C-alpha cells in the first residue's frame, strides 16, 4: 500500500546549482518502455 | 486528502521502515508519476484514495483522478531545472542544459543527472516553472553515469 506526502512547490529557483553535461545519444525504446543505446 | 498543487513523495510501508519508491506532480487535481513507480496501483493521501485514470507502460507514465494535465515542452535551447526529491532528502533544484536522445520516432531532450532510483517522477521545469517532463526513464552510458529522458505525456 502506497501513500503520498507533500515535498514542496514547483518553482524555478534563481541561482540554483548548475551541473551536468548535454550528450547526444542514439537510443531505442522497446515495448516494455525500456531505453537502450543504439550502436 | 491533500490535493494542493506541488511535488510529492511516493512512499511504501511494504518493505523495511518507510521507503520512498518515487515522486510525482499534483496539478489541477491530477497526480502524475512514472508507471514503474506505482505499477498502476491505487495511492493513499491521508484518509483519501487516488485511483488510476490513465497509464501506459511504453511511455512510462500514469495519471490519478483525471487525465494527464502536463503539456509544456523543452524549447530545445534553454537550460532547465530538475526539482529533485531524493529519498530522505529535501527538494532541491538543479540547473542543467539537456542533451538529446535521437530515436527512430524523433528526438527527445535528456538530462544527465545521477540520483537514487527512488527520485523517479521528479519534475523537470522551464524558466516559467512549468513541468516539461518527469525524470526517471533513460539509459546508462559506458562510464556508468545515468542519462534520463525528459518524459512528457499528452494533454487530451
Ligand atoms: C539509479 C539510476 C541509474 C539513477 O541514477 N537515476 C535513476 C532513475 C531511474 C532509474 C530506473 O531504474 N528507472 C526505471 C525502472 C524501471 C522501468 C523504467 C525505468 C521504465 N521501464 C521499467 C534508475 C536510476
Amino acid at each position: 500500500d502506497m501513500y503520498i506526502e507533500r515535498a514542496g512547490d514547483i518553482t524555478w529557483e534563481k541561482d540554483a546549482e548548475v551541473t551536468g553535461n548535454s550528450p547526444r545519444l542514439d537510443v531505442a525504446l522497446d515495448e516494455s518502455g525500456d531505453f537502450s543505446l543504439v550502436e | 486528502g491533500e490535493t494542493t498543487d506541488g511535488v510529492y513523495r511516493v512512499m511504501t510501508r511494504r518493505l523495511l521502515g518507510s521507503t520512498q519508491v518515487g515522486v510525482g506532480v499534483m496539478q489541477e487535481g491530477v497526480f502524475h508519476t512514472m508507471w514503474h513507480v506505482t505499477k498502476g496501483a491505487a495511492l493513499r493521501s491521508g484518509e483519501g484514495r487516488l485511483d488510476p485514470y490513465w497509464g501506459d507502460v511504453k511511455q512510462d507514465l500514469v495519471s490519478y483522478c483525471g487525465p494527464w494535465k502536463l503539456d509544456a515542452a523543452w524549447d530545445g535551447l534553454s537550460e532547465v531545472q530538475l526539482l529533485a526529491v531524493p529519498p530522505g532528502e529535501r527538494a532541491k533544484n538543479i540547473q542543467t542544459l539537456p542533451g538529446i536522445f535521437k530515436t527512430k520516432d524523433g528526438d527527445i531532450g535528456a538530462v544527465a543527472l545521477d540520483y537514487p532510483a527512488g527520485t523517479s517522477g521528479s519534475p523537470i521545469l522551464d524558466k516559467c516553472g512549468r513541468v516539461i517532463g518527469l525524470y526517471g526513464n533513460g539509459v546508462v552510458i559506458k562510464n556508468g553515469s545515468y542519462v534520463s529522458a525528459i518524459t512528457q505525456g499528452k494533454r487530451e
